[PDB]
């Protein structure tokens, strides 16, 4: 119990800095509802299963010349939870882009303080998602990765290459263009409809989509992504799968680059 | 094999246990009539036992106030 | 933003196909480069390749010096390229390129070179094709390290270094003596490093043959072997050998 | 030097002083205006900031800022560890490439200002200018040149609007709202063409130049 | 490190105060038993020679960490200081060198300054603990 | 092991995890306050 | 984007070649330059290079001087491209480049520039063909490094240079005296920074040979010896080798 | 934009070239600006070059003085281009840019300088071509470095500095005698920081032979050794060596 | 790798050349024919000599400060500590060998007859070879002349 | 010149450390056995610094209270 | 399977601590703590 | 395998330290601490 330990109590601190870098950044983790303590505990209460089998020994310099060591554990985990909201990000803009057709987001058009349209279809995909995230092997897949983080770029003087955070950077990227081949035949067909109810005012200038065309196109909307809800099971798979693809990846890339 | 430090903890709250039943039976044995044990014996295995309990009492203490701090980092 | 350079390393492929053909004794030849490609995950980017086919000009083949040519040509057409890794083949096998046996083939221009050494030296003496010679040469292909930390000993105080020193000397007179001394030195220090080269000759061993005129005189013989011992470079250290023989030959 | 005192007054400070002063100091200025004007076309936000894009363009930062904290480990974190130098020459050797990383972005007039309403004297030379007169220019340097990367990227997609726009009118459709029309036709011309690492890249590259 | 850089000699002087502690309490032990030649270490001289050197403490072995159930024991180990003799004064007949007074003196000289050395390290200690809350 | 020697420890350790608590306090409210920013 | 720096490569490139062939024996050549990327991610900055292959004029061979000619052409006609990275081939291989050795051609050099100049003084005396000369260099091509520090040693109190000084002195009468004294000094001191220069002669070995008119007189031959060691630079200490004869020439 | 920047190039390289081919000797230049990027992913920033291939009138050669003002009319014309930056080769061959062995070059710029002075002297003396010289020169071209640290020694009292005196003096009548003295001084210094030149001559080792008038009188060849003792800059502590002979021509 | 060979070819071909160049005049153009073996050291190189100079001697010694303590009684009882921190020179080479010098050389000289030449005729010829070769005794220079009619 | 703010806030601290340092120095030299310096000098001398240190980081507290709530006011 | 190192002409000693003392009435004492390295071999 | 460090012939040594004493009824004393170091071969 005495520095004979409390110096290897120093076998703890950089793992669970690690896991609770990752806790604070990960999709279901970093949930404002989980009480403070819980992800704390979490963080702790994986790196003490974790810790044994972790070969670790630096030192918590005073005025820290070893910071540059806590930098490198932090960062790893904004690697991995962060980028795991590129999946969430993808449907949170597919879901509000198809929105932005029907008539939900004219108040975002011509000139607000307001939205108002984050809480009407984007909530409904992004949780849609975070539900087909959890169902898996949601939660798990993150910490698993985190250990095999561990196993790979365990505590080094080299930590981070350059050329990898454009891996991160340009990877969305594929949020727009997930987000797209999601909402895409949507979008046709709502596209279709527009300039239909469009060519009608060829026939009389006064037939007024103000009057006419929002009430068709809502009901159009509404009906059309009710019948085009499964298929964002299939794809939420690819959301994750390339995207953890990259991540390990990126975790691969980094020792034979080191 | 290995260490498990909650182990080293019981270990020495065990130490320490032991270390005052032992000053606890001789005090027992001494002013029951039994021969052999000494009175300076005696008060110097109690002295030696209320140290090693107030050690017990100080890392309690410093543990107690270390947990209370981790528990205080924002995640 | 992904397809434009492979359409890139291709028409270079192209380019470079254009330039190694228009070359005299080549009518066609085709290439295809090793590169690192847009994963946008890969960040270390391994040493490059080339590997080149040519069809030459029937009838004539492509000597080495023209070999190292065009390889050095691709290899400088291409950035962060090393030439070695640019790999040629003929239009029928034959890899003109040497990119665990070379060894093999440097011992034996090794030995190629003394050997001929020797021939050219001794040809005026006994005639052009009166004397033959084998060398073999034992070739050291460890990878030597070396690190050499020697001191100079300052034992004698005449040739020491004191950067402090402090002396306390004590007596009463039945005399009671103390004399308390501490030392600091600055020592001479030297630092080799040494990395013995690869392929060194380690040991030689060579057997001279020459043809008779009836048999040559003896110190026209030991004169011969004083000659074939320097162009050698005999050295004893190397445990090299060295065999003179004359006879009839046939 | 300091001693077991002030170290660990300073530098837990300094800590506080991060995420607002050191990196509006550096980049994350240029970048998050940029990334939100891009957000301002192609209709709403859709990119949910407190999420994804000012993780983005912390990522974009570490990316730019590698060079110039390579130089600052290289200058500073071998010689200060255990020996030689102590935080005095540390402090200007690892001043010298995030100053020379400022002043090679900063218009050659916002420092005029600054200096001019700082009742500074003569500066020397490029190098004699302080932190105090670098700061604020520095700032409104990249505020402009922000402003001017976010009125490029608006150029393509105010096109885009106006073409189709035009074409609905033309075609005779008197009254239609182009807008719902062109944002599916803004997120074509943004994702056909590669957009996302095409802004990435021409950012990084403006960048440092 | 560079916590353990700066706590570090008033560590090895407490530490060294305690080694000299119980030497002089040897000094007092053998008050009375014939020919013991009382023992004294030098403070200053042996401070010094810890930092600039280390620790080293000479002669000491335990046993090995085999498999549990091996009965650990240990050899008997005494720290590098060099004991120093006392100069008597007033000869004894019995070579017992031990003056009451002056052992005594030091014993209380040395445990007023084992209690400084607590002192200063309590407030260095409860000054780094103040600045960091 | 000196008793001194053990108090020592447990004060230094106790120093050294206090002031890594506190550099990741201070690191992870920089986090929260650059990501709680408009866009 | 991407294809208008590949353009502007392309345009360069073509831009050579068009203007090569206005140099006489140029007919074709294909040229590529290869810069690597303006990077992000490292700060080796691995160097650019070029490749060219030209094709000669039928009837005319090229020298050297216009190979190290078209070299620098290319290479000051691009910057960021040291001429070692051009690598030109003729119109059939024949490597024009051996992209360590500059050594053997620098001491050829030096030798050529004193055995000339121990020619122009030799020639009048005996005739301009009567002599010949060769010179062998050694040459110090290893970087060296130095610093010394040499002090003044203050032994001497009148020499001495003096900060402070505590000097106590006491003495009773039975007599009992006591002497404490302390110093301060200040030291001159000299630091050089010697960095010596890479390739300087550290050895020349001279030999001369005259032709006769018979035999020259001795004098006449002294007095010649004397002048090519004057003309050598001839110093003792480097151990400078010298010899001269005198024999009829064929 | 950045096309502008290239045509900006491209057309100022037709600028340049109408002007050179304003010169009498010249039909034609090709020119390559060199511009490669104001990077500074380096500390360096390789300064930025120029190529220039000229054409000139047939049967006219372009003169040094000549070749250097073109040269310095290109890095001049063009921002960005030092002097000896630019390349200059003639329409075959020829190349006329001359920018390790700059030493020799210099060294024979020396020799030349002092043996032209000699023979100019001499010639009057015993005629235009009775007399012949060469030099040999020995340069430094090692970096040096020195900072002297010289203080004035106040080992004498009575020219010592004070700054402080602390003095006491007892005594009892057994004699009880005491004598505490403290003085911090304070001492003249001097510091030179002299960093020495690259290319100073060190040894200058002349041979000169001169013709018969038969040979000179004792008092004449006498006061020539010592003229060219005189015009060499002889000096002892350098160790330069002279030797001048006589004897008549061939 | 095998471009030592190459090197060492040159420098063997550049001696073989000089030692014809000097030699030709005295007995002709094909009355003569040399081979050179060059042993080159291609080992990396690098060393560090740090001298101090002695300073055991006050009449050379350089002082920074002293401490001098002298004292005594008189049953004479003399007591004499002294302190000195002394300061020191230092000189510190930095010699990174070149990669490539020649550590060994061995030449064979053939001279034909005119008839063989005579002694001194000899002895001049080798010793011009010895110099032209650069012959270095601390190298372990060989050479090895000698005279008979050619083919 | 001007007030510089930075160059005073770096002076003070400067004044804290060498305070520090001169009572380091002091009770260093008090243990080592060095004569002269009494224990009431190194007490009072560690207590004065030890209040500097305080002043110190209240001042910084004050400070850095101030800067976060300016520096959280939307605009 | 482990070799017996009973015999100290083939036991390999890592540490050994050796206390003689004695007095000649002939009080003896000696201590001899060991500590051996092992050969061994493991056939799994 | 680890070799025999019986003989101290044939021994290696990184420290020892060595009380020798003797009085003269002659009382005697020796203490000798030794650490070994051994060749060691591992196959695998």
């Amino acid at each position: 119990t005495s520095e004979q330990w409390l110096y290897w109590l120093h076998l703890y601190f950089w793992p669970l800095l690690r896991v609770l870098a990752l806790i604070s950044t990960a999709p279901i983790l970093s949930e404002r509802a989980i009480p403070k303590r819980v992800k704390l505990g979490l963080g702790i209460m994986i790196t003490l299963v974790i810790a044994p089998s972790l070969p670790a020994n630096d030192t918590p310099l005073f005025s820290i010349a070893a910071l540059w060591l806590a930098m490198q554990q932090i960062l790893i985990g904004i690697a991995l939870g962060f980028t795991m909201q590129f999946a969430f990000a993808a449907v949170r803009t597919a879901g509000e882009f198809i929105g932005l057709q029907m008539g939900l987001s004219f108040a975002t058009f011509v000139d607000p303080g307001s939205h108002l349209n984050m809480p009407v279809l984007a909530r409904i995909m992004d949780m849609l998602a975070m539900l087909l995230f959890l169902t898996f092997n949601g939660h798990l897949w993150l910490i698993s990765l985190l250990v095999d983080t561990f196993h790979t770029l365990p505590i080094g003087s080299n930590p981070v290459n350059s050329n990898a955070f454009m891996a991160l950077a340009r990877a969305g990227g594929l949020i727009f263009l997930n987000g797209l081949m999601l909402a895409l035949p949507v979008i046709t067909l709502l596209l279709t409809l527009n300039l239909a109810l469009g060519l009608l005012n060829r026939m009389a200038p006064q037939l007024s989509i103000f009057v006419i065309g929002f009430p068709l196109t809502l009901t159009v909307g509404i009906m059309l992504m009710a019948a085009l809800m499964p298929l964002i099971a299939p794809f939420c798979e690819h959301l994750f799968s390339e995207i953890f693809n990259l991540l390990a990846d990126i975790v691969s890339e980094m020792p034979i680059n080191n | 094999s290995t260490v498990s430090f909650a182990g080293q903890l019981h270990a020495a709250l065990d130490r320490i246990s032991d270390r005052q039943a032992a000053a606890r039976v001789q005090a027992e044995k001494f002013t029951l009539g039994e021969p052999g044990i000494a009175l300076n014996d005696v008060m110097a295995d109690m002295q030696k036992a209320s140290v090693s309990m107030q050690m017990g009492i100080q890392v309690r203490n410093k543990l107690v106030a270390a947990y209370q701090e981790v528990m205080s980092m924002q995640v | 933003q992904f397809s434009e350079q492979v359409n890139y390393q291709r028409a270079l492929e192209g380019e470079l196909a254009r330039t190694i053909e228009t070359l005299g004794p080549v009518k066609s030849a085709r290439v295809h480069l090793a590169m690192p490609k847009p994963s946008l995950f890969v960040r270390e980017q391994k040493s490059p390749s080339a590997s080149v086919t040519v069809t030459l000009e029937p009838g004539r083949a492509l000597d080495e010096g023209q070999i190292s040519a065009v390889v050095h040509l691709v290899s400088s057409a291409v950035a962060g390229l090393p030439p070695g890794n640019v790999t040629l083949v003929d239009q029928s096998g034959h890899l003109l390129t040497q990119s665990n046996d070379a060894q093999l083939k440097f011992a034996n221009d090794v030995e190629s070179r003394i050997q001929r050494r020797i021939e050219a030296i001794l040809s005026p003496i006994v005639g052009n094709g009166n004397v033959h010679a084998q060398v073999t040469a034992q070739l050291d292909f460890a990878n030597k390290e070396q690190t050499e930390e020697h001191y100079s000993p300052n034992g004698d105080a005449s040739k020491a270094t004191l950067r402090s020193r402090q002396l306390n000397i004590s007596e009463q007179v039945p005399r009671s003596t103390q004399r308390n001394e501490t030392s600091n030195y600055e020592v001479d220090r030297t630092i080799r490093h040494t990395k013995m080269n690869v392929g060194d000759i380690e040991r030689l061993s060579v057997a001279v043959v020459v043809n008779y005129k009836l048999p040559l005189t003896a110190d026209q013989m030991k004169q011969i072997e004083d000659l074939t011992r320097e162009a050698m470079g005999f050295s004893d250290k190397r445990g090299d050998t060295l065999n003179v023989v004359n006879s009839p030959f046939s | 030097s300091w001693s077991l005192s002030v170290q660990t007054l300073v530098f837990i400070t300094s800590l506080t002083f991060l995420p607002a002063i050191l990196l509006m100091m550096t980049s994350f200025t240029r970048i998050i205006i940029v990334f939100g004007l891009l957000r301002n076309a192609l209709g709403t936000p859709s990119a949910p900031p407190n999420q994804v894009l000012l993780g983005l363009a912390l990522f974009l930062t570490f990316f730019i800022m590698s060079p110039v904290i390579d130089k600052i480990y290289v200058d500073a974190y071998q010689p200060f560890s255990e020996q030689k130098i102590s935080m005095q020459e540390a402090l200007d050797k690892g001043a010298q490439p995030l100053r020379a990383f400022m002043l090679r972005q900063t218009r050659e007039a916002d420092l005029a200002l600054f200096a001019r309403l700082a009742n500074s004297g003569p500066l020397q030379g490029p190098e004699a200018v302080p932190m105090r007169i670098l700061l604020p220019a520095y700032v409104t340097s990249e505020l402009k040149t922000a402003f001017q990367i976010g009125f490029t990227i608006f150029i393509p997609f105010l096109i885009i609007d106006l073409v189709i726009a035009s074409v609905l009118m033309a075609l005779g459709m008197m009254m239609v709202p182009p807008a719902t029309i062109a944002l599916p036709f803004k997120l074509m011309l943004f994702v056909l063409v590669d957009g996302w690492q095409l802004l990435m890249g021409s950012l990084a590259q403006s960048f440092y130049s | 490190d560079r916590l353990d850089a700066a706590l570090r000699f008033q560590q090895e002087a407490l530490n060294l105060r305690a080694q000299r502690q119980e030497i002089l309490a040897a000094n007092i032990a053998n008050a009375d038993t014939p020919g013991y030649q009382a023992r004294d270490i030098d403070f200053a001289s042996e401070l010094k020679k810890v930092m600039v050197r280390g620790r080293e403490e000479t002669g000491g072995v335990a046993l090995t960490l085999t498999s549990s159930h091996h009965i650990p024991a240990q050899a008997v180990s005494s720290p590098a200081v060099d004991l120093l003799y006392r100069v008597p004064d007033q000869p004894s007949l019995d070579g017992n060198t031990v003056d009451m007074d002056r052992e005594r003196t030091q014993f209380a000289d040395n445990s007023l300054k084992y209690q400084m050395g607590l002192t200063v390290l309590g407030s260095q200690l409860k000054g780094m603990m103040n600045v960091l809350q």
